[PDB]
């Protein structure tokens, strides 16, 4: 603030404190695995190339 | 809020300022109510017009707000308007001796006397006129005189309303004389005098038949010098049957609510009253 | 700055009013300022109908029994307190429907007081009373009470009407202006209120300091 | 929840404006009425 | 348009520091094509770094 000391008026208030509020906006994705995919991935057969 | 600053065009010289500066704790009406003012509007001089009613300016300063002139430093005046209550000191300008007691009504500068008119600050076309602070008994005195004024003269020629208010003018009251101008016949002292008529006809029709009758069995009774008074002023146009207590009780309610509305046009309420006078009759520390 | 009580009895702008009652057990009850809108003869005939329909208590009927015993005689009983800060309930010793107030100028003057003004009526059988309430900028008494002359010239005529075509019967007075506090002119706004899920038209004033005056009667 | 942070100092001198100024600091202005500085001169 | 937008609460002072101790006050952003015509238009003041 400025100040003049003309007839015209001050203001007094100084440090405003105000509180903001969050937006929520999440995001997802799916990914798939298929079942013989996972079944050749954990259990291996141990067997050939 | 408190505090209303003032600025001139002129600047203020040392004699000027030293002129002011005595003037601290001065009553000074402001006509707005606003926070910054101008200097030509403060004071009462822009209202001032002569060959237009005394009694104008009666009912027009008594409508302005009322300030207290301190702390002059140079194109600042700094007007402080009372709160409603504490203890302030004022000064007044108007010769009228005080009392402790004596309450105070702000009443327009009337002419005194001597051709001085003493306006202590004169600029280029706006001097400072100031407002009187005088006591109570010549404030109604004042104002019940110029009513008489109005009241009296209607339908009259000018010379014997000359002779009349030549010594009906003169207030001596504390050892001064006084003079009340332009008692003009306005529109303001028609509606008055209006009321006036209104009160009294109601005060003459629903006052009882043994009210009328008082002074008439004091007459027959006693006798006294007020009594011999009242006898000159109502003898040249000249067992109580009816009893009726609860009528009588609302019959002086009536007459005392006419009375006081009579009472209206002359009994201003108090601006200030006092709690000691300076000795040499300059200042005083007075409540409101 | 408040000054408080607690007073033996929803919205903060309220006036507590302490008429005296006939009955001599209570010797006074504190009715508030919107039933005197149901009393009030300048008001629309909608709001007083909606206040009629919303108000109804014992204590109704034994107002209006205690108001309407002695007419022409309600400013000895009429007697303020002040506004509300909370409502048992608390008052400091502002809402006001929109017809009951009313403004003889541009309503531009920057203070302004505010004033009940209350009128007597005569011309019809015997008595209806017409509530105001007059947020002014003029301060001195007698300036204002030769304006109320100026604006209610009909009324005074119906006193005199009545002090002559029944003299048994004395009146006592044409109403009562009495100032309350003021309200700056910004904050002064017509609004809007519901109040038991019910429509009706109030203008509020915001900014009020309490500081009352005295019953003065005048003609 | 936040209030104001952001703000900057601003200076007399550290201003632009400073080049029309003669910065005098006086204690003693508020019983000062008019400071005049009056000049005599001849003509050729 | 840079400096029609009012500035922003806090700022961490060494982070968008560029080199030789000069201080980034912002992010503009569009697509390729009026990137492509305000590279050709503006190729002085564009410094990569």
């Amino acid at each position: 603030r400025v100040a003049s000391g003309a007839g015209l008026p001050t203001s007094r208030q100084t440090t405003i404190m105000v509180t903001k509020y969050s937006e929520k906006s999440p995001i997802t994705i799916p990914f798939e695995l298929s079942a013989a995919c996972l079944t050749y991935l954990r259990e291996t057969f141990e067997g050939t190339i | 809020e408190a505090n209303i600053f003032c600025t001139f065009d002129h600047k203020l010289s040392i004699a000027d300022v030293g002129k002011l500066t005595k003037l601290v704790a001065a009553v000074v009406p402001i006509p707005q109510r606003l926070h910054l003012i101008k200097h030509y509007q403060l004071g009462l001089h822009q209202f001032v017009d002569h060959t237009r009613g005394y009694v104008r300016l009666r009912g027009l300063l008594r409508n302005m707000t009322l300030t207290l002139m301190r702390r002059v430093e140079g194109n600042q005046i700094l007007l402080h308007v009372p709160t409603h209550g504490l203890l302030y000191t004022v000064l007044n300008t108007g010769p009228v001796t005080w009392e402790k007691g004596d309450a105070l009504c702000v009443l327009p500068p009337l002419f005194h006397g001597p051709l001085a008119r003493e306006n202590l600050l004169t600029l280029g076309q706006w001097e400072l006129v100031l407002p009187w602070i005088v006591p109570m008994p010549l404030a109604l005195e004042i104002n019940q005189r110029l009513l008489i004024m109005g009241l009296f003269s209607l339908d009259r020629s000018y010379e014997e309303v000359k002779a009349a208010v030549q010594q009906l003018q003169t207030i001596t009251f504390r050892d001064a004389t006084f003079t009340i101008p332009d008692p003009v016949i306005d529109q303001h002292l028609l509606i008055d005098m209006k009321t006036a008529c209104l009160s009294m006809s109601m005060v003459a029709n629903l006052a009882s038949e043994l009210t009328m009758t008082y002074v008439r069995k004091l007459a027959l009774e006693d006798s006294s010098m007020l009594l011999v008074k009242c006898q000159e002023l109502l003898m040249r146009l000249d067992r109580p049957q009816h009893v009726s207590p609860d009528d009588e009780i609302a019959r002086l309610s009536a007459l005392f609510v006419m009375l006081r509305q009579l009472d209206d046009l002359i009994r201003e309420q108090v601006v200030f009253t006092v709690c000691d006078v300076s000795p040499d009759n300059k200042s005083a520390t007075c409540i409101f | 700055q408040a000054l408080t009580a607690r007073f033996f009895v929803a919205q903060p702008g309220a006036l507590l009013i302490r008429m005296e009652t006939g009955c001599d057990s209570p010797r006074h009850l504190y009715i508030s300022l919107y039933l005197l809108g149901i009393r009030a003869s300048n008001v629309s005939a909608s709001t007083r109908c909606l206040l009629e329909s919303v108000y109804t208590a014992s204590a109704a009927r034994a107002a209006l029994q205690w108001l309407d015993l002695g007419p022409h005689l309600l400013h000895r009983r009429l007697e303020t307190l002040g506004c509300v800060k909370t409502v048992l309930l608390t008052c400091v010793m502002l809402m006001i429907p929109k017809d009951m107030y009313l403004t003889w100028e541009e309503t531009r003057g920057r203070l302004q007081y505010v004033y009940l003004i209350i009128v007597y009526d005569y011309d019809g059988p015997e008595t209806r009373p017409g509530i105001y309430v007059l947020t002014s900028s003029i301060a001195h008494w007698q300036t204002l009470v030769d304006v109320a002359r100026g604006k209610f010239a009909r009324e005074r005529c119906s006193f005199v009407n009545r002090r002559i075509t029944r003299p048994r019967q004395i009146p006592l007075c044409t109403g009562v202006i009495q100032k309350l506090g003021w309200c700056l002119a910004d904050d002064i706004h017509t609004s809007f209120l519901v109040h038991k899920e019910l429509k009706l038209s109030v203008v509020r004033l915001d900014n009020f300091s309490v500081e009352l005056g005295d019953f003065r009667e005048f003609v | 929840g936040t209030f104001c942070n952001r703000l900057e100092w601003v200076y007399f001198l550290t201003s632009g404006l400073a080049a029309a100024a003669h910065a005098i600091k006086f204690h003693d202005l508020n019983k000062l009425t008019t400071g005049k500085m009056l000049f005599h001169v001849q003509v050729p | 348009l840079a400096e029609a937008a009012t500035d922003s609460i806090l700022d961490n002072p060494t982070t968008y520091t560029t080199s030789s101790g000069a201080k980034i006050s912002g992010v503009m952003v569009s697509t390729a094509n009026v990137m492509q015509i305000i590279m050709s238009l503006l190729s002085s003041h564009i410094t990569k770094e």
